[PDB]
RNA sequence: GUCAAGCGUUCAUAGCGACAUUGCUUUUUGAUUCUUCGAUGUCGGCUCUUCCUAUCAUACCGAAGCAGAAUUCGGUAAGCG
RNA sequence: UUGCUCCACACAAUAUAGAUGGAUACGAAUAAGGCGUCCUUGUGGCGUCGCUGAACCAUAGCAGGCUAGCAACGGUGCACUUGGCGGAAAGGCCUUGGGUGCUUGCUGGCGAAUUGCAAUGUCAUUUUGCGUGGGGAUAAAUCAUUUGUAUACGACUUAGA
């Protein structure tokens, strides 16, 4: 149709942090439409892609992807913690990531 | 969810709105706030006027052009409140502030777009009835802002044309809704009602 | 203190060879758990008798429920407390369906109105006012008129979405 | 020369007021107010819908526009007798409010194949409607 | 304490029409009309039987109950002022210099000019508010009569004439000079 | 600043106020040797700017044991000398 | 040493504070309103709605192919056009008419595979450049000279085919 979305839109918000020390190995993601840790248990283990563009073409593409996955939930309001194979570059604070429905259970 | 979110600032409390907008900007949402002359601050007008005069009285002594810049327009009071809620000296907080536009009244393009409200910041939802509040338009014209009567002339013009729009829009939604009720009692429309639609 | 519970605690003052079978003192204790209720037992008997926990014995702690927890009762609560500059007696009236849920309100009310903590307050007596017109306080005599009904103006509905599209209303 | 003072209507916290629990183990069940404890807290009883007789704040509670005759302090057996004799559950289910609760339960319960059917039927109804708009 | 319900009565007499949309009160009678915007209060008006309007506060503290009898008194002032009207009488008090007050027009604004107060060459000027009708008493020496519908407008205009004639830099226990209100009454009173 | 025995023709408090009592200042004068001995140029003056208000004058007021004139007590006030 | 600009389509480089169905327009009140409707046109009567956008619109087709009809005269896209309105930052909103596709409103026929069990699996929008073929346009400033209403030097202010 006009839409081909097979992922759920998210936002790369922050690293895991205290007041004055951040942890780049964990990133906090706001899944759209999730407002509860009990709602957010559906998405645990789902693969996150951060899809971004470049100028050098490497393997027949100017689009590069960073792959990761939801690991657990964060807080009371549906934020989840995610880990990526290479950590998200921190200029993407506020950028949109893609939360795919696989590995699916229901 | 929208690419930009357009907030009607009328009847909102200024710091409850500015904390909502500041979190939204740093989350990557673009926000334009209109009608910043009809923002509200809790407390009596005199109460809030002394607060500006205490802010007005601080400036760099050896060069008054280096000090705090006491911006007088209601959109800039709200921009000041939203600054200090954003790490505005870092590149991330500069980029967050680029995601924000603030206006007095409802200028173009936004005069023909949908305006949202923030019920976490709404005055009639958050303040106790019987309290006293100030409107940011009346505060700003007492601290040195020059365009209250111009915006009130432009908004009154804006509401005349916008009422003609909605008067046509009511007439079309008579024609539509009376057709949908007449297209009810159809075997499709009994079958859509089974599916909850 | 999620909910107070009323306990009976019975204590003894340990038997001696001169005195077997001592005299079995009982209190009614409002407390969160049984640990506090036994601690509140010894704290109160040490104000009344030559006995302490090192020379005494808890012989029964039983939780007392409310007999009719779904009946609205006017209570009269007698309370003694320490202020910042003295000790005062006090009588307050709480309308509620449980004794342990009136004692919740009283500890909430004395903290809110007199800044009195849990450690300052002694509950002298909770009794249910049996008959109307023996109700003294006017703030509870409000809710005892024939065919009472009241509106709730200015309804504020909570939202789960950060944005609304309607400029909401407070009718109710 | 008629004095015209605006109505200023309000659902009253009263004995016999039918309410809707919005938070808790009920969360969507009807109940009737039995006695008024104080200004924020009432005693309710929901015996037909299996709500325990309980003292509840009005913050877990929405007032509804339904009221039936009920003596003050009436017990759980008495409430259920007056509930059925006044037929609250069919008075409530006829309302637009209960229909919208029932519709959003239905919409959430639709399967993916049923969602396809809603798409197919809506384009049929839209074809009939948009034709009818141009003709009149 | 937050009283459950405090409530007041307003007697609308036989000729008066009272109309209350949101909190804006319109009182119409044999003498004109009056309007008040009571939207700063949060009371609730309700009409009982066309000769009576209740006004109520639900769950009101001490100050909120306090404003309820104010709102009763203000609407009753509006009802009195459109049925019987309001009338104030002020006398001139002077020791030596007589006080010359004549009703004057300056650019269609209808002022009150006061010459020779304590021998001042300064002409004092009080504008007449709308509705207030200034009259000068015959068979009373040196009396000005202010008449109108609003007790708010009539008394403040009578306040303004007293306030402009204050005595400066003198002992006011002896220099008892000025125009003072002598009578607060109705127009169609007997 | 509280209290008020008294002063103020009678009258505690217009203006005062004992015996007590509670605070404020760091510009007076006293206590640490905290910093400075591989040196922070030591008083006064002149010049020049700014700030405070615990206000002398000026603006507007309230009180008097304020008739007037002149005073005295007090308020807002550092805009301007 | 055919330079400049605009329009369209052809290719390179450039990047992206971060497209991935739709930013979907009354105003006012909140101790009150919205919508429908009726009349005497009101601060009116009656009905009805809220209790969140959990909406509404859109939405099926090799990322959406090729093709056959039925029904209706509707919907939608592109390009021309007609008229009106919009100056707060208008740069958009509403219209008239023809052409041109598409139509899943309904019923058919053919295609798809091997990307091998998943790899964003590339579909957006900026800046530029080079190329094509179509239009348009045909200057200034600065130095150097000069003035002194100016000036430490620059700067200013004047004058010169
Ligand atoms: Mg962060
Ligand atoms: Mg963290
Ligand atoms: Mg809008
Ligand atoms: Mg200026
Ligand atoms: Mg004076
Ligand atoms: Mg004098
Ligand atoms: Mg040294
Ligand atoms: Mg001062
Ligand atoms: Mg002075
Ligand atoms: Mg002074
Ligand atoms: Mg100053
Ligand atoms: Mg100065
Ligand atoms: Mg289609």
């Amino acid at each position: 149709a006009e839409s081909h979305r097979l992922y759920v839109k998210g936002k790369h918000l922050s690293y895991q942090r205290s007041k004055r020390v951040n942890n780049p190995n964990v990133s906090l993601i706001k899944i759209e439409g999730v407002a509860t840790p009990q709602d957010a248990q559906f998405y645990l283990g789902k693969r996150i892609a951060y899809v971004y563009r470049a100028s050098k073409e490497v393997r027949g593409s100017k689009i590069r992807v960073m792959w990761g996955k939801v690991t657990r939930t964060h807080g009371n309001s549906g934020v989840v913690r995610a880990t990526f194979r290479n950590n998200l570059p921190a200029k993407t604070f506020g950028a949109s990531v893609r939360i795919f429905l696989y590995p699916s259970n229901i | 969810v929208e690419p930009v979110v357009v907030i009607d600032g009328k009847g909102h409390l200024v710091g409850r709105l500015a904390s909502v907008v500041a979190k939204q900007l740093l989350n990557g949402q673009k926000i334009v706030v209109v009608r910043a002359e009809e923002l509200n601050i809790s407390g009596e007008f005199f109460r809030n006027k002394l607060k500006y005069h205490d802010f007005l009285r601080k400036a760099t002594a050896f060069n008054k052009t280096r000090g705090p810049f006491h911006f007088r327009a209601p959109s800039r009071i709200f921009y000041k409140a939203l600054r200090g809620m954003v790490s505005h000296k870092t590149a991330r907080g500069k980029a967050a502030l680029e995601r924000l536009k603030v206006f007095e009244g409802i200028p173009p393009p936004y005069d023909k777009k949908k305006r949202v409200v923030v019920p976490q910041a709404l005055r009639v939802l958050r303040l106790k009835p019987g309290r006293k509040y100030t409107t940011l338009g009346k505060l700003s014209t007492s601290v040195g802002w020059k365009y209250e009567d111009v915006v009130a002339k432009l908004e009154a013009k804006r509401k005349v044309s916008s009422a003609e729009y909605y008067a046509k829009k009511r007439a079309f939604t008579k024609k539509v809704a009376s057709a949908n009720a007449t297209a009810a009692e159809s075997d499709v429309a009994k079958q859509l009602a089974a599916l909850g639609y | 203190m999620a909910h107070f519970k009323e306990y009976q605690v019975i204590g003894r003052r340990l038997p001696t060879e001169s005195v077997p079978e001592p005299k079995l003192f009982r209190m009614r204790i409002f407390a969160s758990n049984e640990v506090i209720a036994k601690s509140r037992y010894w704290y109160f008997l040490q104000k009344l008798h030559k006995v302490k926990k090192a020379s005494g014995e808890i012989v029964s702690i039983n939780q007392i429920n409310e007999a009719h927890p779904t009946k609205v009762k006017n209570f009269g609560v007698w309370v003694r407390y320490d202020s910042r500059s003295g000790t005062h007696n006090m009588y307050k009236e709480i309308r509620d369906v449980s004794r342990v849920a009136a004692v919740e309100t009283l500890y909430q009310d004395m903290a809110a109105r007199h800044r009195a903590r849990f450690r300052s307050i002694h509950i002298l007596k909770v009794a249910e006012i049996e008959k109307t017109a023996d109700v003294k306080r006017q703030y509870v005599k409000q809710f005892l008129t024939k065919d009472l009904k009241f509106p709730l103006p200015h309804r504020v509905q909570k939202s789960t979405k950060t944005f609304s599209y309607k400029r909401p209303s407070t009718f109710y | 020369t008629d004095s015209i003072v605006k109505a200023s209507n309000w659902r009253l916290v009263e004995v016999g007021r039918v309410v809707l629990i919005k938070k808790g183990q009920s969360a969507g069940k009807l109940a009737a107010i039995v006695e008024i404890i104080d200004q924020k807290k009432v005693l309710i009883d929901g015996p037909k819908a299996g709500v325990p007789r309980q003292a509840i704040n009005l913050g877990q509670v929405v007032l509804t526009p339904l009221t039936f005759a009920l003596p003050r302090g009436a017990r759980t057996a008495t409430v259920s007798k007056k509930w059925a004799a006044a037929a609250v559950c069919e008075k409530w289910a006829a309302s637009s409010w209960a229909k919208k609760i029932a519709q959003r339960e239905r919409r959430a319960a639709l399967t993916d194949f049923e969602r396809f059917q809603v798409m197919v039927l809506r384009k049929q109804k839209r074809y009939t409607v948009k034709k009818a708009l141009a003709k009149a | 304490m937050k009283y459950i319900q405090t409530e007041q009565q307003i007697e609308v007499p036989e000729g008066v029409t009272v109309s209350i949309k949101s909190r804006i009160v319109k009182v119409v009678g044999p003498r004109g009309t009056l309007t008040k915007n009571l939207k700063h209060i949060d009371v609730t008006f309700t009409k009982v039987n066309n000769q009576l309007i209740k006004v109520a506060v639900h769950n009101g503290g001490r100050k909120h109950v306090a404003a309820l009898r104010t709102v009763k008194s203000l609407v009753d002032n509006m009802i009195t002022g459109v049925t019987k009207g309001y009338k104030y009488k002020m006398r001139y008090v002077y020791a030596h210099f007589p006080i010359n007050v004549n009703i004057v027009e300056k650019d269609g604004a209808k002022f009150i000019e006061v010459r020779n107060f304590l021998g001042d060459k300064k002409i004092r000027n009080v504008p007449v508010r709308d509705g207030v009708t200034i009259e000068f008493s015959t068979n009373v020496k040196d009396e000005i009569v202010l008449s109108g519908n609003s007790v708010e407008d009539v008394s403040q205009n009578a306040a303004d004439l007293q306030q402009i004639c204050r005595v400066r830099n003198k002992d006011i226990r002896k220099f008892l000079d000025g125009i003072y209100v002598s009578h607060k009454g109705f127009i169609t009173e007997d």
